[PDB]
């Protein structure tokens, strides 16, 4: 009995009228509720019996649902609800949530600056070797880091409370190996604010 | 009206663990209360509830067999216990109590702090923290990188928290080799980097581990 939130990702801007989605897979007769969580903390109920606010939430917060179609509407969104939005269905076992719409403030696109870090000379007498590639205050999210002439990880960070970016560090990782391909190590990074690639590199 | 849930807990493949959680300001036996769970990054999922009152226990199939929920009316507690650890089981564990309205579920109403649970097979190990170097020689980047730590979480402060405007500290990644590894950075002037000198303080309280390095060019 699945539950389909939709969209995943929404962009919007404070004072946008907008609108969730869940789609249940069958009937539940409206045993349904909307929670909102903030990052680090834990979800708050929204709404029960899906179109019924708790005590407590913002009349901007509404929500309907008839048979498998439930919508959650903002009338005017407010910096406290860029958030994630997740329902739940009470109808029969297992209560299952959605997968989570996340709402993040859409902003104007900003290309990222890129940096290239080489290993420490206290990280290589330990034996191993890592090079960083640092994508500061882009936007939109979606973003491409290349390493190769291996097998690297990424990590993002939040939305900006003052400027609403993103950043990333990515970290390509050998010890195992001086590897086998030896010569220049380069990032390409590719962003949609970007006129083309921009590559960033040392020795 | 408050539930207030026991501890972080680390733990091997294969273990068991027992997770509490006690209610406070409101008549315990009242609320059915479920158990959630949120895996880092991911979202949530049902492992099922516990009536107080009754100590019925509804578990969602998945988890039948494996988890267990019951209930001491004596201390207004309820307790989940997860069984046959594995690496799928980390994350966040969190108790929520149900508005039960109409003696069914209706929602999540008050929730718990949230228990952390990591399971792996790693001993704890305090990070190394490297420097990240400065170069040329207009605007330039600088930082630490920890690496190798277990388990999560660390602190990482710039001038021990006297600039917050320029940081950025990254997410940690569970590493191949099943340890932690953060970096954390800023963003300055370049004519700064021979006049300033850069402060980093991490602290990871599960090895014990205080840090303060030095970031020049
Ligand atoms: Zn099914
Ligand atoms: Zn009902
Ligand atoms: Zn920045
Ligand atoms: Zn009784
Ligand atoms: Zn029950």
């Amino acid at each position: 009995i699945q539950l389909t939130q939709s969209p995943s990702f929404l962009s919007a801007s404070v004072g946008d009228k907008v609108t969730i989605t869940c789609r249940a897979s069958q009937g539940v007769r409206n045993e349904l509720a909307w929670y909102q969580q903030k990052p680090g903390k834990a979800p708050n109920l929204l709404i029960y019996y899906a179109s019924t606010l708790q005590s407590g939430v913002p009349s901007r917060f509404s929500a309907t649902g008839s048979g498998t179609h439930f919508t959650l509407t903002v009338s005017s969104l407010q910096p406290e609800d860029f958030a994630t939005y997740f329902c739940q269905h009470m109808s029969s076992y297992p209560l299952t949530f959605g997968g989570g719409t996340k709402v993040e403030i859409k902003r104007t696109v900003a290309a990222p600056s890129v940096f290239i870090f080489p290993p420490s000379d206290e990280q290589l007498k330990s034996g191993t070797a890592s090079v960083v590639c640092l994508l500061n205050n882009f936007y939109p999210r979606e973003a491409k880091v290349q390493w190769k002439v291996g097998n690297s990880q990424e990590s993002v960070t939040e939305q900006d409370s003052k400027d609403s970016t993103y950043s990333l560090s990515s970290t390509l990782t050998l010890s195992k190996a001086d590897y086998e391909k030896h010569k220049v190590y380069a990032c390409e990074v590719t962003h949609q604010g970007l006129s083309s690639p921009v590559t960033k590199s040392f020795n | 009206e408050v539930l207030v849930q026991s501890g972080a807990e680390v733990k091997k493949p294969g273990a068991s663990v027992k997770v509490s959680c006690r209610a406070f300001g409101y008549t315990f036996t009242g609320n059915a209360l479920h158990w959630v769970r949120q895996a880092p990054g991911q979202g949530l999922e049902w492992l099922g509830w516990i009536n107080p009152h009754s100590g019925d226990t509804t578990t969602s199939q998945k988890f039948q067999g494996r988890v267990y929920m019951t209930r001491d009316k004596s201390i207004n507690t309820a307790f989940l216990d997860v069984t046959r650890l594995t690496s799928d089981d980390t994350g966040i564990y969190y108790c929520a109590r149900d508005k039960y309205y109409g003696n069914e579920a209706v929602g999540m109403d008050v929730w718990g702090q949230g228990t952390s649970v990591t399971v792996s097979s790693a001993s704890t190990k305090g990070p190394s923290v490297f420097p990240l170097a400065p170069s040329s020689k207009g605007t330039a980047a600088l930082g630490c990188l920890v690496k190798d730590y277990f388990p999560e979480p660390v602190t990482v402060s710039w001038n021990s928290g006297a600039l917050t405007s320029g940081v950025h500290t990254f997410p940690a990644v569970l590493q191949s080799s099943g340890l932690y590894s953060l970096s954390s950075v800023v963003t300055v002037p370049s004519s700064s980097l021979g006049t300033q000198t850069y402060i980093c303080n991490v602290n990871h309280k599960p090895s014990n581990t205080k840090v303060d390095k030095k970031v020049e060019p």
